[PDB]
């Protein structure tokens, strides 16, 4: 449970699961009872049973012409490693500063702030996507 | 502590004890303090508490109070002993660092006060400022609560008596400085008065000294500060002073109000100290209510200046019973507002005492008929709110059960008329993890089934019986337990109801036990094994080896055993009882092993009966 590094704590617990899974596969492929029994006992013996709290921890909820801004944002979305449909704010910032740099001088700061806003939008969007695929793996 | 309470502990042994408790630091500077885990913390406080009590008991506050009162302090064992007093001063002067140094520094300062009022060095003054600074009042409160959590035997009675004598001397010697802790000290009396032998002593002494002083000032605040006076009165409630408290509330001597501005109908004496009330003031204007408390004309008000106006203590003889009736009418009229929750808190100090009265002397049941009739409508109103103030429902059902202990069918019809509504409290309790509502329901139900409700009356309670048999007993093991013991006591009350019904109903309990989950549940209660029993038995940390959590546990076990005995006598359950458990320990073997139980013969005797 990482308040500040939630995405990590997620991907960690995820691959930790995947490990435990390949493990239990092998172990049942040959034999053991004790460790299985103890994990079970701690998982169900009457305190919210453990796997129940673990479930409970994955949280299930989640100057510019607007439509063209939406198109540009959509072109800067990459499927992050987990299938997170993230808006890459670095590329969006680069392209937005590029559209600014290419009556024009007096509105330069306005377009610059607009670009920074589009970038922050892409950033929060990528963050949402991350968290999405994170809860997905979870 | 007990020996000193039995024979006067001499001052030299007391000085040695203080030095020893100093080296160990009241149990905090332990030579092996490193090995203590969180499961051992209450023991230290125990080692702490006696260290306080032993210091307090060795001071013998009673003889000191009597000597100061009679002008013969030289008869105190501390008068001729200058050296012990000086060395104990040099020792206790360094205290002030831990809460266990609260009481010892106080009484000893009190000691230094009594043995030489004119020879008070700055040492004793610093000691007193420290004791007041150490929150020693809440310290004694928690110490008494813990030491009484073990079913107060001789030991907790001696402890509370020592606390009563010490606090009496405190209230007698420093009348002025204590006023800031009027909350905490109250619980202290509410702690001391929990012993059955204390209330008669409080009622037999003069009212102008000791604990009575705290009562007097408390009377000076009613009915503004309701909860303190009501709690203290409920506390003094014993079998001999029941009617005393009844009459004391029937004749209130002062009525207190907080006034922001001097009303134009208040005519002052020359000194502005004695005011006269010009025209009637109506207390509670709840319409058409027969309990119209009115402070009469010409009545006097003693005016005490408060930073925001005037605290007016008017000499008015308003009946506390009718005033609480009007407050309950207010709760009935305002239940659909938001302050209902807060309202319950202004009411709980009354209802709590009412049961305390009604369950103390049934002969006063009729005299309190107004609140008893209002409680039914109160429950019917406050049980359907989205926020059941669980404690208010609990105290209500408790007073109702105490009323049912004398009039079974009457309370039965009255409560069945209001309605089930208990299911919501049960669900909320299971979700939250405290079961005062369910337990109160169980107590009322047990009294009803035991009060010999006529044959026609048992049919109306059978649904509650099915609820007690099918949903409570089968799952009470899995329900969340916020504290230890409450799950066990829930199961134990369930079994007590079941048995008392079966010891009178019969056919239904038999069928349920023989064909439903209750059979296997009671089987498990029996099959916890004698080893777990004896283990929890060694877990009891005090004299309450006959009154520990293990005692309730063994009671639950013997209850399950007598239950199965009766069930077998009166008739899937048999198959489960003879089945070889899936873990290798056939239940009958666990039963036989109970022959090892050597503390309580009835348990093995009943196991043998089940075996036969």
């Amino acid at each position: 449970s990482v308040e500040e590094s939630e995405i990590s704590a997620m991907n960690q617990m995820s691959w930790l699961m995947k490990t435990a899974t390949i493990e239990l596969r092998i172990t049942s492929l040959n034999r053991q009872r004790s460790h299985t029994q103890r994990l079970l006992h701690l998982l169900l013996d009457d305190v919210r049973r453990k796997i129940l709290r673990i479930l409970d921890s994955i949280q299930f909820s989640n100057f510019f012409d607007r439509s063209q801004i939406e198109q540009v944002i959509a072109n800067c979305e990459h499927k992050n490693r987990r299938g997170q449909t993230v808006c890459n704010v670095k590329l969006l910032h680069r392209v937005l500063v590029a559209e600014v740099n290419a009556a024009a001088i007096g509105q330069r700061p306005l377009l610059m702030e607009e670009i920074n806003t589009i970038l922050q939008y892409v950033v929060e969007r990528n963050k949402l996507l991350q968290c999405l695929h994170a809860k997905r793996h979870a | 502590f007990l020996y000193f309470a039995c024979f006067a502990a001499s001052p030299s042994d007391l000085l040695a004890l203080t030095k020893l408790f100093k080296e160990q630091g009241f149990g905090c500077r332990l030579q092996n303090h490193h090995l203590v885990e969180p499961s051992m913390d209450p023991l230290v406080e125990r080692i702490g508490y006696f260290s306080i009590l032993i210091f307090l008991e060795a001071l013998d506050m009673d003889t000191l109070m009597t000597c100061s009162l009679s002008d013969k302090i030289e008869q105190h064992p501390f008068s001729s002993e200058e050296q012990v007093c000086k060395e104990m001063d040099s020792i206790l002067v360094t205290l002030g660092d831990v809460p266990h140094h609260g009481p010892v520094l106080l009484a000893w300062a009190l000691l230094r006060f009594t043995l030489n009022p004119d020879k008070v060095t700055s040492a004793v003054r610093k000691m007193g400022s420290t004791a007041i600074q150490l929150h020693l009042f809440q310290y004694l409160t928690r110490m008494l609560q813990s030491l009484r959590s073990g079913e107060n035997n001789c030991t907790t009675s001696t402890a509370c008596l020592c606390v009563y004598t010490f606090l009496a001397y405190v209230l007698s010697t420093l009348e002025e400085q204590v006023s800031q802790s009027q909350q905490d000290l109250v619980e202290t009396a509410c702690q001391v008065f929990a012993a059955p032998n204390l209330p008669d002593l409080f009622w037999n002494m003069e009212p102008t000294a000791g604990l009575g002083i705290l009562l007097d000032s408390v009377v000076g605040m009613f009915p503004f500060r309701i909860s303190p006076l009501l709690k203290l009165f409920t506390a003094l409630v014993s079998k001999s002073s029941a009617k005393k408290v009844y009459s004391f509330l029937d004749r209130m001597s002062s009525y207190t109000e907080h006034y922001r501005h001097k009303p134009h109908d208040i005519l002052s004496h020359d000194d502005e100290t004695l005011w006269k009330r010009q025209t009637p003031k109506l207390l509670y204007a709840l319409g058409l209510g027969q309990t119209n408390l009115r402070i009469p004309q010409g009545a006097l008000g003693q005016v005490m200046a408060d930073e925001n106006g005037f605290l007016v203590r008017w000499e008015y003889s308003y009946s506390c019973w009718t005033l609480f009736t009007c407050e309950i009418e207010m709760l009935l009229h305002v239940v659909s507002t938001a302050d209902v929750i807060h309202q319950c808190q202004r009411v709980k100090p009354i209802i709590d005492l009412v049961h305390k009265v009604i369950s103390t002397d049934l002969s006063i049941a009729d005299c309190l008929l107004p609140i008893t009739s209002r409680i039914y409508m109160l429950l019917q109103r406050l049980t359907t709110v989205m926020n059941p103030p669980m404690d208010f429902l609990s105290s209500c059902v408790d007073c109702l059960t105490a009323l049912a202990t004398r009039l079974p069918a009457k309370v039965w019809t009255d409560l069945r008329h209001t309605g089930g509504g208990y299911g919501s409290l049960f669900g909320i309790e299971q979700s939250q993890g405290e079961y005062s509502v369910t337990l109160s329901f169980l107590r009322l139900i047990t009294t009803l089934v035991k009060g010999q409700l006529g044959s026609t009356q048992s049919q109306g309670l059978v649904p509650c019986i099915l609820f007690v048999l099918r949903e409570m007993l089968p799952n009470y093991h899995r329900w969340r337990y916020n504290s230890h013991g409450v799950r066990e006591q829930l199961g134990f009350q369930i079994l007590s109801l079941i048995h008392a019904i079966l010891n009178l109903l019969r056919s239904l309990c038999i069928f349920s036990l023989t064909n439903t989950e209750a059979g296997q549940a009671v089987i498990n209660i029996m099959g916890i094994g004698v080893d777990t029993l004896n283990t929890v038995m060694l877990t009891q940390a005090g004299s309450s080896g006959t009154e520990g959590q293990g005692q309730m546990l063994m009671q639950t076990i013997k209850l399950a055993f007598s239950i199965t005995n009766n069930v077998i006598r009166l008739k899937p359950l048999e198959h489960a009882l003879t089945q070889h458990g899936a873990h290798g320990n056939n239940l009958i073997a666990v039963l036989a092993k109970y022959i090892y139980h050597r503390y309580d013969p009835s348990l093995p005797r009943l196991a043998i009966q089940l075996l036969k």
